[PDB]
């Protein structure tokens, strides 16, 4: 298994290798990969939710955020 | 920004 936490099992939620805030593998278009930690995030798992995909170069996740 | 799918 790529993934040692799911063990790549579709059904299974994953926070590591799918969507850090839900777990959830749909939409990966739809998922941003934070330039610092390299999680994943659906932009629709947000607080707040964006309702596209950002334009700019690096975005950075809630958890790395130098707010 | 860098998708999943990229
Ligand atoms: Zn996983
Ligand atoms: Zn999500
Ligand atoms: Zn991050
Ligand atoms: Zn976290």
């Amino acid at each position: 298994p790529s993934c040692k936490h799911c063990k790549d099992d579709v059904n299974r939620l994953c926070r590591v290798c799918a969507c850090h805030l839900c777990g959830g593998r749909q939409d990966p278009d739809k998922q941003l990969m934070c330039d610092e930690c390299d999680m994943a995030f659906h932009i629709y798992c947000l607080d707040p939710p964006l309702s596209s995909v950002p334009s700019e170069d690096e975005w950075y996740c809630p958890e790395c955020r130098n707010d | 920004a860098r998708t999943k799918q990229t």
